[PDB]
């Protein structure tokens, strides 16, 4: 239904910030993140073992999913102006991402 | 009927290439196609490591049929170095993938640092340095002793003054190379899937059966690959022909199989790799 | 002598299958021209060949010859290991 994208906010260059979209209503499982046209940052499997990294800057970001708490994280590290954009978690159908979060914009400069 | 020497050298011949081709091909796919994600560092180094163990198959196969070691001392030392060293490196890298997948599920925000390339690379350098100790021991301690008529190459140990140091280092290796690695990997998986069932649609029931499926294979591989040899070569150190020396070399190959079967399990079953390799070879 | 000395036995067995002492003397002497089962597998046959020599001195030696081929086959099966 409604996905509460946490994290976000401004930061200094070369810094870090962990973003955490969650659906505590357990209606949808946030399994991927999405960032010109729509950008597609890394996603992860449901049970959170294997992540499919984002090629653009795979030397800067890591993601993890708390399966038990139905939460998806991602903490960018040492990013640049290239990474500055709006960020929204993408959920999945309970049983082609079906539900898309409102999104937050990380603003670095 | 010299079929038994024929069957076994075949197994050493079948296993040699599948491990050598795959591990070479898996490495050369990684180094060119996908230069990196943490999983990529693990598969590559495991492949690179457990490629070099399959390098030791000719020398070990020679002694079987030939029933002696025609390659001398210095070539026995380095082969004893290579085979020991990259057995530990492959088992440890195979085990370190084990805790990596466990850490993601059970300590998810702790995975945020564990899954970084540097963390993998840092963990993936230490793991060779740990094995290096075994590599260094096998060089000096490795030599060739005449059996009687027959030269033999093994880890050379003083046999004076009730010295059982061979049985000790075979005890020492068996627990460093098999037991505590098995218990790590058998724990991290069996505990990772408990969090999965704990999560509380049928995405759980389908995926649980799917990951239980996948989990059982690796431990089934690792158990059946190394359990019969480790049991065998310990008993040969406390006590105890022609047919027995063949059963023993069959069991050696089974240990060699784990290094040839690994790329199939840890690369060809990984879609983040299997998707890439497909293009290079299905253009 | 390789298998040729062996052929002395099995050929002389067929001749014995038809004073048969000449074949047996040529057979028992050929045996002496032949790892524990191997040296034992020839000593048993000489004894059974020796058993048949007496039965020739007095026809009824065919039974010992029958018990002699199966012995020869026993060291054939042992020789099959190589
Ligand atoms: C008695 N024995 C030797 O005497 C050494 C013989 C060699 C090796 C190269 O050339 C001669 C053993 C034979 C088997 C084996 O090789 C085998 C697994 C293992 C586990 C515990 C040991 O304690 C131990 C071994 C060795 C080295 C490592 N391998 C692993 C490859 C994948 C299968 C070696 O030691």
């Amino acid at each position: 239904v409604q996905l509460v994208e946490s994290g976000g906010g401004l930061v200094r260059p070369g810094g870090s910030l962990r973003l955490s979209c969650v659906d505590s209503e357990r209606t949808s499982y946030p399994m991927g993140w999405f960032r010109k046209e729509r950008e597609f940052v890394a996603s992860i499997t449901w049970s959170g073992i294997d992540p499919t990294y984002a090629d653009s800057v795979a030397d800067r970001f890591t993601t993890s999913r708390d399966v038990a708490n139905n939460t998806l994280y991602l903490q960018m590290n040492s990013l640049k102006h290239e990474d500055t954009a709006v960020y929204y978690c993408a959920a999945r159908a309970p049983v082609d991402y079906d539900y898309w979060g409102q999104g937050t914009q990380v603003t670095v400069s | 009927s010299p079929a038994i020497p024929v069957i076994i050298t075949a197994v050493y011949s079948v296993v040699f290439v599948v491990g050598l081709v795959g591990n070479s091909l898996v490495m050369f796919v990684i180094i060119r196609y996908t230069k990196k994600t943490a999983t990529n560092i693990y598969i590559f180094n495991l492949a690179l490591a457990d490629a070099l163990v399959t390098t030791t198959m000719p020398f070990q196969s020679t002694v079987y049929l030939m029933n002696s070691w025609p390659f001398g001392d210095v070539l026995c030392k380095i082969v004893l170095s290579i085979d020991y060293y990259n057995m530990f490196t492959s088992i440890f890298t195979l085990t370190m993938m084990s805790v990596d997948r466990y850490i993601a599920v059970c300590h998810p925000v702790k995975a945020l640092d564990f899954r970084t390339p540097l963390k993998a690379k840092i963990i993936n350098i230490c793991i060779w340095l740990l094995s290096s100790s075994v590599g260094i021991s096998a060089i000096v301690l490795g030599g060739t002793k005449v059996r009687e008529d027959v030269i033999e190459c093994s880890l050379q140990f003083p046999d004076d003054d009730y010295s059982w140091w061979d049985l000790f280092m075979k005890i020492c290796v068996f627990i460093f190379a098999f037991v505590i690695p098995v218990l790590i990997i058998i724990v991290c998986y069996t505990l990772m899937i408990l969090r999965l069932k704990s999560v509380r649609s049928r995405e759980k029931d389908r995926n649980l059966r799917r990951i239980t499926r996948l989990v059982l294979v690796v431990v089934a591989v690792f158990v059946v690959c190394w359990t019969p040899i480790h049991i065998f070569i310990l008993v040969e150190a406390l006590g105890s022909s022609t047919a027995a020396l063949s059963s023993y070399y069959f069991c050696i190959a089974l240990g060699y199989t784990n290094s040839c079967l690994n790329p199939i399990l840890y690369a060809f079953l990984d879609e983040n790799f299997k998707r890439c390799f497909r293009d290079f070879c299905f253009p | 002598d390789l298998e040729d000395n062996w052929e002395t036995l099995n050929d002389n067995l067929k001749v014995i299958e038809k004073q048969v002492k000449d074949a047996l003397t040529k057979m028992r002497a050929a045996a002496l021209d032949a790892m524990k089962d191997f040296r034992h597998g020839f000593d048993i046959l000489v004894g059974q060949i020796d058993d048949a020599l007496k039965l020739a001195n007095e026809k009824e030696a065919q039974a010992a010859a029958e018990q002699l081929k199966t012995t020869r086959n026993a060291y054939i099966q042992k020789y099959l290991g190589s």
